[PDB]
């Protein structure tokens, strides 16, 4: 029933603002926590409970923590418009940043702050009766997101055990870049993330820029646009818990259908009706058209091309006015296509979900209003190309110890670089071995 | 002669809601539960499916079990939902996750005792108990695992009664779930030992019924569940109304099952025709028989033309002559003689009941035991071996606690079932 | 117990509401079509006269 | 409309016309949404019909057998009933009641008073010329007008227990209308507004406009209306229950707040 | 991130949920007139062996195979209908004809005074419509009378 | 045949107030004392519990005693408080201090004479006196000490009448008081010699009744005291209404107390069922008997399945056949024969009364003398020995005046009774 969201660092808090804006507007909670009464229907509904809890006076407060080492962004949230919505304890802020150093977050600075976060998460989990997982938002390019996210996931994994952890992670884009030390932090993050995450969702800002230029008509996008798209994706995936539908999908069903082996948990994501308001009324948007759309690489939110690999599992969420017969006809047509290929050991490649609530329209938003949408998360060997390019850039800098003295001064053994690089090499070989077909006899 | 119903999982609860609507309508039970019928013939066998609560009212002898209450809240919210006894809804706090091992071993044993307590109270309340009837899907999670668990417990406690199942099985063309082969294989392994007679339905066949026969532009699961509720309520009709040639579940079983493993059957229901055409053709026994044998009207994907009939049964409802029924069954056996296994001199049983379903002059339900059912199991076994050689997704099942030996046993048992069907298909007198 | 009853009551009221609104929408569409046809016939007759 | 005739237009046109004929012709009971909405509209229209209330008597006293309204001191609403919020109970039929604002007298808020035949074993009987006047400490019945339905209803209550609770808050006794009457559970007794003069004014006639407290004779628990709000076919209405409302929960026996007080409303002169 | 201002904008932010109407079972199976299906509740044995000497008619074979109607025997249905009429669900309203010896439900003063002053014209005016008020029997008094007996 | 009631301490006064509400309701007595009933059957036995005061009025034959007036002032200020005779309220000026020795020896002797004067006036006023009835908790202070003091005085002065107690005993899971073992041990020592029959109830069992059977979300002491008032008024119902097979407190005692020291009983009441479900299932003798023997419905933590029944009693209310009662009691004794003591050929007495509680078609109250009560006493003795070995709180009791030899005597006496149950549990026909 309930789910708790954990937002870490700058990207994770800014994406959190868009997510909670959306969840408020979709359920109907006012920015000050109130919710207007309905006169057409006699009593209210439980749907908020997945994301909100009510006080005895009927105010709503959200099931989230915001974690950062610098104050400024959280203080911006504290002084903004949604000031009264959040509980002040939930917005946790340190004094000074991890300065793009994974070592500073993990060893030196995060060790002091981590116990307050764990006490808040414990206090949340005590006020639940059917908690069914953690959702985590962070970027692996920066120091505190990587280091404190890893340390906190380790502690959560010891204390709570089997409870599920689903991550949305912003990785360094393949040619757009913002800081020099991104490869070291992303490698060291990915090493911890391998052991302590159940599904990892991959995002690249360059893909969302491409998507907003090509489909929408925006020449000069900014992070609020990308964050609104991400919020729509998360709302589509979590709608199956919150609204009536023909075929519901619990968060444990994702893990059962998408992950074949415990290390093979990194998935690609795409979203179909990204369209502007002026284009939307000239065209029909049938089920088969959006199903055909989700498989084109122009629709993806990660910069990888799936034609260079094999699919292992797909999970398709339809929301809005869709009929199961059209979903079956579309999936059978997709299955007929020759440029879509599955590994031969996974014959029954698809999971479907169908929910009746169409996507909500946000007053300042740039998406059109549409009656139906589909969202896909899929596991494919093509993802191996992202790690190989990060690993090559790491090898280029580390061959000369380009920045290592910072990491060694802030508390890390030089050996940890070599260990992590060998673990990523083993992950690359895992994706090589799992993707090899034995379809030929003898 | 009382039937006890068990409803398991989402599909089972959804089909059950429409079934109990159809049965309550046929016996003139108001959705408030009050008897409002207009002839004693309706009242005199109401006990078969209903128990009598005080001052008129009737309550239905059914147990509803599920791991998340969403479906049960939908059925309680439905138009006939009030009729169901509140104490009969049993639920847990977390879903099956599409995993057979969770449903059978971990979340199963916590509830199963409370389910057995309710089933025992219902069985021991009857003055004479007839078989149990269970509807569930094999591809799901709680349906497969908890259904087969409960079936095993009831077979331990009541081994002399009949066990009958209606079961939904994955379509050959599109999967709804990735891990379908494991759940299907383990469930068929459990059923072939425990069950006495099992009926199988493919959703793809119901879609083809709707599109080709009824020409519906946009069918929905409500239509599929009405077709299923119609045939299920039809098989039992001779238990609860008078007729010229009465029949019973045990009498169907004795005439249908030649050997105890050969208990998997095909289903059909004859009067299907679109609303525009229906004004143009009256009902008659030749028309029903012609529709009855057309593979278009059969509710499973395997087609009879690739196999042979071991046995079949037809139950007719309505006031009609016995001569036309007998001569139709003779004519079909004589004209198509190559499709009937030759070492049995007569393969068809007939039965006749006076009271048709409301708004039809006559109706028939068809049950068929045909060797072409082997093709579905062969397909499931191939996909299972493809998945199993690479041990795909196996850690979920092993982490719940299953021994790998169960998978090899279940595979071996299905392979022997396919072999047994193939050998009797090609048997000869010599 | 109260929560389940409240849920069931909300579901039944909302389902009834949706059914009624769908029927009214269909009726309004038909009425608009008929009105358009009638006014166009009248306009043609007036122009000819 | 007709649209373009490509595909399955013929069968769907036939299906649509047959569905329209079925919906227009058949009744289908409670399954049909339009018919039940229409019958709820007719329900609301019928329940709110005007009623010719009686004028105040010359003597200025409270009289029996005269149409009246009940208004609460806190909610400022009038007591009303809904004939269709009824469930069958082991003790009989229970019909829910509430208090609502209204534009005047109506079939849902006009009552009559009928005296009970037995007093509390220390009564001083009234003189024969004051038979029609209502006195303090004398039990009486509250009943609906004969024009509402065939069987008259009465205001009843039941003791609190595991199987009995109030409609909304669930913390007080339950008040409901029932065809049961002339029983020990339908008797009510009025008292004085001022607490110190309550037992000095016992067995005395009641003025026409007095503020007074109504008590359930068989349980000795005053009638009340809280601020809890629930919705029904008429709109938002308040809750009616038997209980004592006090400022301090630590002293349940003490002064009573304004929501235990009532009044009787006549027609304007 | 400027917030919303009015409740109308917050209401129109959500689009209403789509609704799929399940096809009625009469649209799938019925073969006769959809607005008036015939009632078939007759057995061959009841319709064949009649009492011809007593006076009831005899039926030809074509009449047996092609007759619509309801079986004559309805004793148990009549008893159930009477019982539910006493309880309160019965449409014919078998009750309210008389009252028991010790199960009074209305004081006699209500009948003598303020009970004989009904206006028939006003009642007829207010009853005119597609809604009619229910008649609720006094089952509580009846079962109270039954309870206190030996 | 009139009973005199005594209510002692907070628990006793609270249970008593609800009891006298229930009794006044059953006989149709207004809280002003006026009769408002509707049949002579209600009036014709009113004398059993009420005395008649002049011009109509009835007064309830009860004495209220407590050591601090807070509870007594609350009940006198309550809605039914006026019915009670003013001279019947007895209170002191300082509390029991939750100490048995203080309650028995120091503040006790000051009040006890005024309590005996009121009790003697009430007893000597009767034309024929039936037994006394006492309500108290054993875990408290004034309830245990002064209740057992008063019991001892009444047993000296009236040794030929009956002495009956209803008693609250400490829950196994959570304590309400730290010094519970001392007060419980000393009180059980006093009752083992003085009492004729004692009934024991655990508050945890009432919570489990409310949550599991009635499914209340937020129960309160009003519900627990309603359950207790229902059972207490049910045991005496056959004393005060006609029936086909009359019964009496003395006849119950003679048919339930085999040997003299064994006089402690468990209680249960059957037609408990939630308000939503009750419309779905009519009353009948098999349903009441099956629920009645289900340990789910029993008001003690010990379960009958760990012991054996030495004797039992069932009191039925309603118009019902004797054949069904007799054959049900035979069938239950035959099917569960290992749980019944062999030397007694029939362990269950039945009784039948015509008049059910309002709004129920049928009801039964069950009284059982089972040996599993020994498990409660053994646990109390263990906790007592743990506290006594360390002199944990003894200075309070010794300062009140007790010799330490009393504690060893009380421990020895209780250890004997547990052994007696152990010997009779494992005795054989030989
Ligand atoms: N899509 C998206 N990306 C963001 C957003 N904010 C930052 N990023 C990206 O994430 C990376 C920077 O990570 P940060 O979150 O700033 O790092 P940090 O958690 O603050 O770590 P420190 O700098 O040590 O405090 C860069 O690649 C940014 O482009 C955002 O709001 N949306
Ligand atoms: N025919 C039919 N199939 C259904 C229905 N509901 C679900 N299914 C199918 O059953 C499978 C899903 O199984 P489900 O009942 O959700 O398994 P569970 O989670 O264990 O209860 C899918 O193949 C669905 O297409 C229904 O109402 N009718
Ligand atoms: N069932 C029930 N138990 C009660 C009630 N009042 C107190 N108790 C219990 O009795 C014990 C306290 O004893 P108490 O009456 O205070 O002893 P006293 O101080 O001598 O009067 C605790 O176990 C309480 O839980 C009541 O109204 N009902
Ligand atoms: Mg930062």
């Amino acid at each position: 029933r309930e789910a708790i969201c954990i937002h870490i660092g700058q990207a994770g808090c800014q994406v959190g603002n868009a997510c909670w804006e959306l969840f408020c507007l979709e359920h109907g909670i006012q920015p000050d926590g109130a919710m207007p009464s309905d006169k057409t229907i006699g009593v209210e509904d439980d749907a908020f409970n997945t994301f909100f809890s009510e006080t005895g006076a009927g105010k709503h407060v959200p099931r989230a923590v915001f974690l950062d080492l610098e104050p400024t962004v959280v203080d911006e949230v504290r002084t903004g418009t949604y000031r009264q919505l959040f509980h002040p304890e939930q917005l946790i802020s340190g004094k000074e940043d991890a300065a793009n150093n994974y070592a500073r977050g993990h060893y030196t600075i995060g060790k002091e702050i981590v116990d307050l976060c764990l006490d808040r998460i414990r206090k949340l989990a005590d006020n639940c009766t059917g908690l069914q997982g953690f959702l985590v938002y962070h970027a692996v390019g920066g120091g505190t997101g990587s280091g404190l996210g890893a340390l906190l996931l380790e502690r959560l994994s010891v204390d709570y055990g089997k409870k599920s952890k689903l991550g949305y992670t912003v990785y360094p884009s393949p040619q757009v870049s913002t800081a020099v030390v991104e490869p070291y932090n992303s490698v060291l993050s990915t090493h911890s993330l391998l052991e302590h995450t159940d599904v990892a969702a991959m995002l690249d800002n360059e893909a969302i820029y491409d998507l907003t230029r090509r489909n929408l008509d925006i020449e000069r996008p900014t992070y609020t646009n990308l964050n609104r798209l991400i919020g729509q994706v998360v709302s589509s995936l979590t709608a199956s818990l919150r609204f009536d539908g023909a075929l519901n999908v619990d968060l444990t069903e994702f893990q059962t259908n998408l992950v074949p082996y415990p290390r093979i948990h990194f998935v690609l994501t795409s979203y179909a009706p990204v369209i502007s308001a002026e284009k939307a009324y000239h065209e029909q948007l049938s089920v088969s058209e959006i199903s055909n759309a989700v498989f084109e690489p122009a629709s993806m939110m990660t910069k990888c091309d799936p034609r260079h690999g094999k699919y292992m599992a797909c999970c398709l969420m339809y929301r809005g006015d869709v009929v199961p017969k059209d979903v079956n006809a579309a999936v059978a047509t997709i299955k007929t296509k020759r440029t879509i290929q599955f590994v031969d050991w996974s014959p029954t490649g698809f999971k479907c979900g169908i929910n009746y609530q169409p996507p909500t329209v946000v007053p300042g938003g740039d998406l059109a209003k549409v009656q139906r949408a589909v969202c896909m998360i899929a596991n494919s060997t093509a993802i191996a190309e992202v790690f190989a390019r990060i690993d090559h850039k790491f090898d280029l800098m580390y061959s000369k110890r380009a920045f290592v003295h910072w990491y060694v001064g802030e508390g890390m053994e030089e050996g940890e670089f070599s260990e992590a690089r060998e673990d990523l090499a083993a992950l690359e070989k895992d994706y090589e071995e799992v993707g090899a077909e034995s379809a030929d006899m003898d | 002669r009382e039937i006890v119903c068990v409803q398991a999982g989402q599909c089972g609860n959804q089909i059950g809601s429409k079934f109990w609507e159809v049965i309550s309508d046929e016996h003139g039970v108001d959705p408030t539960g009050t008897y409002q019928g207009d002839s004693d013939l309706q009242l005199e066998r109401i006990n078969v499916y209903f128990d009598e609560a005080t001052g008129g009212r009737y309550v239905p002898r059914s147990v509803l079990i599920d791991l998340e209450p969403g479906t049960m809240d939908s059925v309680r919210a439905g138009p006939y939902g009030q009729i169901f006894r509140p104490d009969n809804f049993i639920f847990g706090q977390s879903g099956a996750g599409n995993n057979w091992a969770k449903g059978h071993y971990t979340e199963g044993a916590e509830l199963i005792d409370s389910v057995l307590d309710v089933c025992c109270k219902e069985a021991e309340s009857c003055d004479c108990l007839q078989g149990f009837q269970i509807c569930h899907s094999l591809g799901g999670g709680t349906g497969s695992g908890m259904g087969t668990l409960l079936i095993s417990k009831l077979r331990e406690q009541y081994p002399d009664r009949i066990m009958m199942t209606f079961s939904i099985i994955p379509s050959p063309k599109v999967s709804d779930t990735v891990v379908e082969p494991y759940n299907t294989t383990l469930s068929v392994h459990q059923l072939v030992e425990n069950s006495d007679e099992s009926m199988c339905i493919d959703n793809e066949a119901l879609y083809d019924i709707c599109f080709r026969t009824l020409k519906l532009t946009t069918p929905t699961f409500g239509d599929l569940n009405h077709l299923v509720s119609a045939v299920v309520s039809g098989v039992t009709c001779c238990l609860r109304f008078p007729g010229q040639l009465n029949s019973d579940l045990r009498k169907l079983a004795v005439n249908l099952v030649p050997f105890p493993r050969l208990h998997f059957f095909m289903m059909g229901f004859a009067p299907l025709t679109s609303r525009g055409s229906q004004q143009y053709r009256g009902l008659s026994v030749p028309e029903l028989t012609q529709q009855m044998f057309d593979a278009k009207n059969m509710m499973q994907a395997a087609d009879p033309r690739h196999g042979r009939y071991l046995t079949a049964s037809a139950l007719f409802r309505g006031r009609m002559s016995t001569k036309e029924v007998d001569e139709q069954m003779l004519n079909v056996q004589n004209k198509n003689s190559s499709y009937f296994i030759e070492w049995i001199p007569n393969n068809i049983k007939s039965s006749v009941c006076d009271i048709p379903p409301k708004g039809l002059k006559m109706a028939v339900t068809f049950i068929g035991n045909n060797t072409c059912i082997q093709e579905m199991f062969r397909r499931v076994g191939e996909q299972f071996t493809l998945m199993f050689r690479r041990k795909a997704f196996l850690h979920w099942y092993t982490g719940e606690g299953m021994d790998e030996m169960e998978f090899t046993e279940a595979e071996s048992n299905m392979n022997d079932l396919v072999s047994e069907y193939q050998q009797y298909q090609d048997a000869t007198i010599e | 117990m109260d929560a389940g009853d409240a849920r069931v009551e909300r579901l039944r009221r909302v389902n009834r509401y949706k059914a009624v609104q769908a029927e009214l929408a269909r009726e309004r569409e038909e009425a608009e079509f008929q009105a358009m046809r009638e006014r166009k016939i009248s306009a043609a007759a007036r122009d000819e006269a | 409309p007709r649209k373009a005739l490509l595909g399955n237009w013929f069968e769907e046109e036939a299906y649509m016309r047959d569905r329209k004929r079925l919906l227009d012709s058949c009744d289908r009971g409670v399954v049909d949404a339009a018919r039940e909405t229409q019958r709820i509209i007719a329900k609301v229209k019928h329940h709110n019909s005007a009623y010719p209330m009686a004028e105040p008597h010359e003597d200025g006293y409270l009289h029996f057998y005269a149409p009246l309204m009940l208004q609460n001191a806190a909610t400022l609403g009038f007591l009303s009933l809904d004939l269709e919020d009824r469930t069958l109970r082991p003790t009989g039929w229970h019909v829910a009641c509430s208090t609502a604002p209204a534009a005047g007298p109506a079939l849902r808020n006009c009552f009559v008073l009928v005296p009970a035949p037995t007093g509390p074993t220390d009564m001083i009987p009234a003189p024969p010329d004051e038979q029609d006047i209502v006195h303090y400490g004398q039990p009486f019945f509250i009943m609906t007008v004969p024009e509402l339905c065939d069987n008259p209803l009465s205001l009843l209550s039941e003791p609190k227990g595991p199987l009995s609770a109030s409609k909304v808050t669930g913390k007080h006794q339950d008040v409901f209308f029932s065809p049961d009457g002339a029983s020990a559970e339908a008797m009510w007794v009025a008292d004085f507004a001022n607490p110190d003069h309550r037992e000095d004014m016992r067995d005395l006639p009641i003025k026409a406009d007095a503020v007074l407290v109504i008590r359930h004779n068989h349980t000795n628990t005053p009638l009340a209306s809280s601020k809890a709000v629930f919705f029904n076919d008429f709109g938002p209405e308040n809750e009616v229950c038997c209980g004592r409302f006090v400022n301090n929960p630590g002293t349940p026996c003490g002064p009573m707040k304004d929501e235990n007080y009532w009044t009787f409303v006549h027609s304007e002169n | 991130f400027r917030g919303t201002k009015t409740d109308e904008e917050l209401a129109n932010a959500k689009p209403p949920s789509c609704f799929h109407e399940n096809a009625l079972p009469e649209l799938l199976f019925y073969h006769n007139e959809i607005t008036n299906p015939p009632k078939n509740l007759l057995t061959v044995n009841e319709l064949s062996y009649t009492n011809a000497k007593g006076g009831e008619e005899v039926n030809t074979l074509h009449d047996i195979l092609h007759k619509e109607g309801v079986s004559k025997k309805r004793d148990k249905t009549i008893a159930i209908r009477r019982e539910l009429g006493f309880i309160g669900y019965g449409a014919p309203h078998e009750g309210s004809l008389l009252a028991s010896k010790g199960a009074t439900a209305t004081p006699l003063d209500y009948t003598m005074r303020c009970g004989t002053t009904t206006d028939q014209n006003f009642l007829e005016s207010t009853r005119g419509g597609c809604y009619k008020p229910p008649v609720i029997p006094a089952i509580g008094r009846m079962q109270e009378k039954q309870r206190l007996l030996t």
